């Protein structure tokens, strides 16, 4: 299907990395569904936030996983051979954290592993959980000097969501990466990439470690840190859709996400060219098979423009030039498009007089 | 020189993403082509008429490519899977290039979702001298010339 | 291909079921004075006129490839002509006339194609059949033209394929995929590398080829 | 040589299952159709226009055959075998073929549940000089082409 | 433009794939007394008819325009005009006759068109693509009128862009741009000078007009 088919987009599956009883060790496991995990792997059997994560992704709306399990009793590198992966989490780091074996340099150094795997794969954002029992000034001295993140492929969320637990039948805190992922899945399945997957409902939250005022969200949303806050009549809800990065051309985390979610799609679309000429024809058919994808974008509103010209532009031609990039084998394609910008702030006047 | 000054010579191709066509005997008309929408309507206080025309939807159409008759069955093997309702692959892209002298494109129809819908074989003759016709019509939701 | 057609045709009257007699086939224009010499029954087959097939013309960049899967040349279709030969039996007695003019009627009914094989080097090359028609369907004013006198004759057709080939080169293969550069149309954001296609997708499309 | 390259001359024949023909003059064209559905939406937060075009059904047909009628009545009895309501067997598996330069069948159009539905005489005329020709129109219920 | 067309033929025909002998190329009418004079292998190319191409006329002013891109002369479309030549292959034997011909449409098929480079001075100032079709569709009569022989021969048709110069000459620039007057139709208030376009509005013009 990869020699015929043209440019189209693509379902988002999120890699889970972290200890599990039974299964494989170091094996990248496709899982569709619960049942599918609870017969391959293993049930809230132990003190691992792995299937709670799993059981948040999947409670949430996910379409599916690729559970790898690396150390679980009774591994980035092996995620690489995979493409439709988006998104990553690591749950069961700060389990290890809590019992004291693990200290915060190594955790913070898996955690830089984990941003630089993401860099380089190019198609996926992670998704980053801080220490558990933090205060807002706590959080914000953690992100800004011991932990100072700075990437365009990674998000923080920093209050951890409590759910139930089977197993003992009570309330636990977990890392809210597992249910997090998961409400991108069901943007993805409701409302598409290029909406920033803020207002959304975490399913199986119970209840928040500590509730987050506008006073300290004042101070944690700019400098790159998405809380979660429960609302009255509104129940338990993400606020913030920033990523952990500097620049701000890319502090918005649809932008990057709608951006990754292009390329791998062309990229994937773009299969054949492979031992194909380098000549005119290959232009012409790359070009066509962009702007027929990116037509049906335009349609949907995800771009803006009065016209197709206006809300984006493919120049595949002439570009790569005989002697640099074609005599290497290669085909360059240049693709400019024109996203919306979320309102963040919405902000009412009431005056007396009429 | 100019764009207007060099005319263009019957050397047409055409190149369908996936169906494996190399040549063509001929091409039907493909247009591109709009909604005119007449309306009239008297000016109110003095009475004098005023019609006005104004821009409608776009339309799809139906360009159809007719090839002398093989072995080959990719039109066939197209149509099937057209037929068994698998338009994950039957909705292909295709290109109608039309080139001046020195083999250079000058102009590009791009062909939206192209699907054939209907094959049809010459009419079979036992006197008949010229060789076998085949004749395919495929539709498109849109036409863009480039 | 005029000469490998010829070559063709007499290799069929000579070899063909005119095996009683050697009887002698020659292109010679018959007019009076080439009729009023010869002295032995003789086939003309001489060339009357050349016309292209217009309604077998096909146009399109045909790709050519190597050993290695990969094309290197992008020619075009060969166009057909078609070649006329008015075919005569001379000989003394009318009837002797009538007799090898059915003789050459049932040696070249049976063929109406032609193998590649059987072909010259030059026509066989194509590898592409070579239809033939026999009287398949003005005469006297050809007769006229040429100079001679109204006979019985055959209007053999036969169907040419010259190459027109341009022989136009194609570029490179590309080894290293494609790259996509992605950024924003006004240039708000500065345009990306973008990366490119994996190793293993690339090593996956090279696989799949077979 | 590649499938595309070898051209297809006008030499056919027929085979149907329980009539004995044998030759024929000519045959109608014979269509592989698909019924087309347009539909026209507009986006509910945009505005914008999409046609689509999607799949139908298989549709069914009937190809004329014209013979040099002669004293053989084999349409005749197939005409009055479907006349009488004898479906059982009027229906017939039919079979049209058109082979290579070397009389090798290359492609083989299946024709399931044929029955003739109309005979035609020739218009007979006193100083007429060609042979006089019979038409048969046959409908089938499918047209799988091999 | 005749002298041109038969010097690109003749050029094209020796500098063609007929490499291998020094073959002449002859434009005196095939009739029977030229034919029973030459001794050597040649290649007839005889004029036949001129004709004008009434299918590709376009009518319209077309502006000439000098350095400053300011229009100073209207002319006319150039009139296509279609040259039939008959070319034909003369020697000793049928057979090499037959080879020279096949040598001769082989030479002659690659060459759809003629590019402006290759044409000489006078055609080639035109920087118009020439049309040359080889065969592609009565012969003898017109054997007849020549008072030859009928024999196989090609059919070269040229399309000549000959010119049409009426050359109407524009009137000067208007520089100073447009007054407009304005008053009453039955004349009641009269007519005023209305002022015209402000240098400002004319400056922006001829800055636009780059």
């Amino acid at each position: 299907a990869s020699g015929s088919r043209p440019i189209e987009g693509v379902t988002s599956v999120a890699a889970f990395v972290g200890l599990a009883p039974t299964g494989p060790l170091n094996e990248p496991t496709l899982v569709t569904n619960w049942t599918q995990y609870v017969a391959a792997f293993g049930d809230f059997t132990g003190g691992y936030y792995l299937a709670h994560s799993v059981y948040g992704f999947f409670n949430n709306g996910g379409s599916a996983a690729y559970v790898v399990r690396v150390g679980g009793s009774a591994g980035f590198g092996g995620l690489e051979a995979i493409d439709e992966i988006s998104m990553v989490a690591v749950p069961d780091l700060m389990a290890a954290y809590q019992r004291g074996a693990i200290d915060l340099e190594a955790v913070k150094a898996v955690q830089l592993g984990l941003i630089a795997h993401c860099e380089l794969m190019g198609d996926r954002v992670a998704i980053i959980d801080p220490p558990p029992n933090q205060n807002a000034r706590q959080i914000r001295v953690w992100r800004q000097e011991t932990a100072g993140y700075d990437s365009k492929y990674a998000a923080l969320y920093y209050p951890w969501i409590k759910s139930f637990d089977p197993a003992t039948g009570q309330s636990r805190l977990v890392p809210p990466s597992g249910h997090v992922a998961g409400i991108w899945a069901r943007n993805d399945s409701e409302r598409g990439v290029h909406k920033a997957p803020a207002n959304e409902v975490v399913r199986g939250a119970v209840d928040l470690e500590l509730q987050i005022t506008r006073g300290e969200q004042d101070l944690l949303n700019p400098i790159g840190v998405n809380c979660i806050r429960s609302f009255p009549g509104r129940g338990i809800r993400v606020w913030g859709a920033r990523t952990l990065s500097s620049d701000p051309a890319w502090r918005y985390l649809n932008i990057r996400r709608y951006f990754n979610y292009l390329e791998e799609s062309i990229l994937i679309g773009t299969q054949w060219v492979v031992f194909e000429p380098n000549d005119h024809n290959l232009w012409a058919r790359i070009r066509r098979n962009v702007s027929a994808f990116l037509v049906n974008e335009w349609r949907n509103g995800a771009l803006f423009g009065q016209s197709p010209d206006q809300a984006y532009y493919v120049k595949c031609d002439e570009e790569t030039n005989p002697p640099e990039s074609v005599d290497l084998g290669r085909v360059v394609c240049e693709i400019g498009i024109a996203p919306v910008k979320p309102a963040e702030f919405v902000i009412f006047r009431l005056a007396q007089f009429s | 020189p100019k764009p207007e000054d060099v005319l263009v010579a019957p050397n047409f191709g055409i190149q369908i993403d996936g169906v494996m066509v190399e040549y063509l005997n001929s091409v039907s008309n493909l247009q591109i082509e709009q909604d005119v929408i007449r309306y009239q309507q008297n000016q109110g206080t003095t009475g004098r008429n005023n019609v006005t025309l104004m821009p409608g939807v776009a339309k799809d159409g139906s360009v159809q490519v007719e090839r002398g008759m093989s072995q080959s069955s990719v039109f066939t093997q197209w149509i099937n899977d057209s037929m068994a309702g698998r338009m994950a692959t039957a909705r292909k892209n295709a290109t109608i290039i039309v080139m001046d002298y020195e083999d250079n494109p000058v102009k590009r129809w791009n062909l939206r979702n192209a699907w054939c819908s209907k094959v049809v074989a010459g009419t079979l003759k036992a006197g008949d001298t010229n060789a076998l016709t085949e004749t395919i019509t495929i539709v498109f939701e849109e036409l863009v010339v480039e | 291909m005029i000469h490998e057609v010829d070559e063709v045709l007499k290799a069929l009257l000579k070899g063909g079921a005119l095996t009683d007699s050697g009887i002698d086939v020659a292109f010679e224009a018959p007019t009076r004075d080439w009729a009023a010499r010869r002295n032995a029954p003789v086939v003309n087959a001489y060339l009357y006129d050349i016309r292209e097939d217009v309604g077998r013309r096909h146009r399109g960049q045909v790709a050519v490839r190597d050993q290695d899967d990969i094309v290197v040349k992008r020619r075009q279709p060969p166009r057909w002509f078609r070649l006329s030969y008015l075919v005569t039996a001379w000989t003394k007695t009318p009837q002797d006339e009538h007799r090898l003019l059915s003789a050459v009627l049932a040696t070249l009914l049976p063929r109406e194609q032609l193998p590649p094989y059987e072909l010259p080097g030059a026509l066989g090359a194509m590898n592409l059949p070579v239809p033939m028609t026999v009287a398949g369907v003005s005469l006297a004013e050809i007769w006229s033209a040429l100079g001679g006198e109204l006979k019985p004759s055959l209007d053999l057709v036969v169907t040419a394929p010259f190459p027109a080939y341009p022989e136009y080169d194609a570029g490179p293969p590309v080894t290293e995929g494609a790259t996509v550069r992605i950024g924003g149309v006004e240039g708000d954001p500065p345009m990306s590398e973008g990366r490119s296609h994996r190793p293993h997708q690339v090593a996956a499309a090279r696989a799949a080829r077979k």
